[PDB]
């Protein structure tokens, strides 16, 4: 069983995805329109997850398909008998 | 010999310092392994997701190879001219100083084969 | 905190050297000097996810056999003892402290406060990224969590931000007794191909300056210095050479030991005297 | 919506509990028969449980002493990926 | 960008040496104090565009023979780091710039300019030959190309002039982290007549001195540094003895790599408090 546990969260961000393709944001051009696309879920281009941020600048591109990523990561041990 | 795996290598193929002809024995800290779990393909080793982060080791059998590092009493010569027409020049057998071959490994190479069967019955 | 320069050296060189030799740009980055030949036949050879040759890094005597197409070699080297303080003292702690630790963690909405949870006790908070907190925000660490005024920062509930902290040991005090040590430390790459090799080095050479940011030897190992041997045949009886070019590694660590002390005082006995 | 997860081992360590008392031990003789207790986990005669370290000798008195009880200390950390749409 | 000597003394030395070899004049200048007899042999073996015998250059520790009537050997050398500036910081730029390049380039009309094109987009131009322009030129480079005003230079329609510029690659800016190298490169010739190594000896330090001039080292290996060994029997188990004097070039580079960075500050939220 459990003897000692704890949740953090590690990060907390929004993922750009296109709607057609599938494929998500790995590198942008000036203006942050898309130059290049990558199939990783991690690498993806992301932003802060914070309401200060997107009122900040959706802006780039039509394919409106973002995707709030959020990473938890969870310390815990364990004292099991013979 | 002797390798560590990681996550990377277990895909790849562990690529192995010498040839294969056979293996003799393998093990690691969880034991012996058997042919259900490993296979070799191109001189490189795979193995199955049970031993991600353990040791693996070999005992190995290879053929022998070398290298000429010198040539030594390199020409020996001999007029033959007895029971022949005329007089003929006949070079006798050199004397090689070979080098293993364990620095640089390269794989036997690849000879044509003949489509004579061995040791076939003839009537 | 004894210092082991050789386990340092090779967790930096593992992980940093596998990341570089990852992709091409960085690679491509590095090679920017060289040739086109010996660029591209290394980039074919090591450089890219998929590479099917693969260096290796490890210290010396090794009883097994060891690859010779690429490999670092590390041995330890000499040191000395270049500079010492009154008493051999170095500092003076009031609460035990380990290593260094460096933590991304979100923000998150208590009652009162704004908190950052960690993975382990504070014993004492560095920097917080992007943040100069004012008397109004009152931080405070109180063991896990570090802690500021919810009202007036509502807008930055869920700040993605990342921490510069110290670990919590015990409670005690004590003194920092040591020395300072100027060590040496070689390193080299072999190869049976030469123009291997110099990229080899080469590429050492660049993770060598990329880690002068990493916080341990920012901390720990400062005054890095460098020095290259020649290109020498480190072996001529085997059937072909071994090339390689070793590499002196320079580095500046504090040898030191925590002194506890126990002499708390609490109370005061002042009363005169009569004749 | 856990998009994906690992796991990680830290630590994995034998730590001997009495019986009755319910203390851990934490130091033995040169018998190696038990000096002190504590009634911390985290300050505890650990014995190490890695992949290279089983089968040890240093604890063989120990372990057959039937007033103790074994137990495995497993310390983890496992990160997980969520993807919650917009 | 990480420095490979041995690669950029290849390049200088082969099309140099060629070309003075090439003619009679330069050699004849080269070996004014000789006598006549070894400047004459030599002038009839490796001198003319007809020259039957020629030369060679190649690194150390090659696999197969090598010529060894008149050969230049080049090995790497020992090296050293000797200066080093706060946080390791050479410079700082805004736009990723490769090497520095010289293009010639004839004008061009424009119906508002005259301009001149050029292989590759701008980074920075540092200097066009024979010219200051003045505000009213209102010179402005817009990528590939420079430019400035048509009317009152109209004399100048197809001024046959040359740039020097710096090559444009990322918009991105960075930090330059790195440090200085002093470094030693030993190079020798080789040859079984002694009197050719000599005269060889000569040409090499003639083209050490006429490099000076170059833009790469003028911009990267500064402060050049030379020393000249003893005329040796290089090998006794031949029929005959190779004879050569090997000599010491010393450099000074700046091993360095770029940090990029992705911050940067656009809004500003100057707000008061209340309480």
């Amino acid at each position: 069983s459990i003897e000692k546990k704890e949740e953090v969260i590690a990060h907390n961000e929004v993922v750009f995805r296109s709607l057609t393709q599938g494929l998500y944001v790995k590198e942008v051009d000036i203006y942050s329109d898309v130059v290049s696309y990558t199939k990783d879920v991690d690498e993806a281009l992301a932003m802060p997850n914070t309401i200060n941020f997107k009122n900040s600048r959706l802006i780039m591109n039509l394919d409106l398909e973002p995707l709030n990523k959020i990473q938890k990561v969870i310390y815990e041990t364990h004292l099991e008998g013979l | 010999m002797i390798y560590f795996v990681n996550k990377d290598r277990i895909k790849k193929g562990i690529p192995l310092y010498y040839d294969v002809k056979e293996i003799t024995y393998i093990a690691t800290q969880d034991g012996t392994v058997y042919e259900e779990d490993y296979e070799i393909k191109n001189n490189r080793l795979y193995l199955n997701e049970k031993y991600e982060n353990h040791t693996v080791t070999l005992k190995i059998l290879m053929t022998l190879r070398y290298v000429v590092s010198d040539i030594l009493k390199e020409s020996r010569y001999q007029y033959t001219k007895f029971n022949q027409p005329k007089s003929k020049f006949e070079n006798l057998p050199q004397k090689l100083l070979l080098k293993r071959e364990d620095v640089i490994v390269l794989q036997d190479p690849y000879k044509v084969n003949d489509g004579i069967e061995e040791d076939l019955e003839i009537q | 905190a004894i210092t082991s320069v050789d386990s340092y050296l090779l967790s930096e060189i593992k992980p940093r050297l596998n990341t570089v030799l990852e992709n091409c740009y960085i690679i491509d980055e590095v090679l920017k000097d060289f040739d086109y030949q010996t660029r591209e036949s290394f980039k074919e050879a090591f450089c890219g996810k998929n590479a099917q040759h693969e260096v290796t890094v490890g210290f010396n005597f090794p009883k097994f056999k060891n690859n010779y197409e690429a490999h670092y070699l590390i041995q330890l080297g000499q040191g000395q003892e270049t500079k010492n303080s009154l008493g051999s003292i170095q500092s003076s702690y009031f609460e035990a402290t380990g290593d260094t630790l460096v933590e991304s963690s979100t923000a998150i909405r208590e009652d009162d406060k704004l908190v950052f949870t960690v993975s382990k006790p504070i014993g004492e908070l560095i920097k917080v990224e992007d943040i100069e907190f004012a008397k109004y925000d009152n931080l405070q660490v109180e063991g896990n969590k570090v802690s500021f005024k919810y009202q007036t920062n509502e807008d930055y509930e869920n700040y993605n931000a990342n921490i510069i902290f110290t670990e919590k040991k015990n409670d005690s005090k004590g003194l920092v007794k040591g020395f300072t040590v100027e060590e040496q430390v070689t390193v080299v790459g072999l190869s049976f191909n030469v123009d291997v090799a110099r990229c080899l080095d080469a590429v050492l050479k660049m993770i060598l300056i990329s880690m002068r940011d990493s916080i341990e030897e920012q901390q720990t190992f400062q005054l890095q210095n460098l020095s290259f041997g020649d290109i020498a045949p480190i072996i001529e009886d085997g059937d072909s050479m071994i090339f390689g070019r070793p590499t002196i590694i320079k580095y500046t660590s504090s040898l030191d030991l925590d002194y506890t002390i126990t002499q708390d005082i609490n109370k005061l006995t002042f009363k005169e005297r009569k004749d």
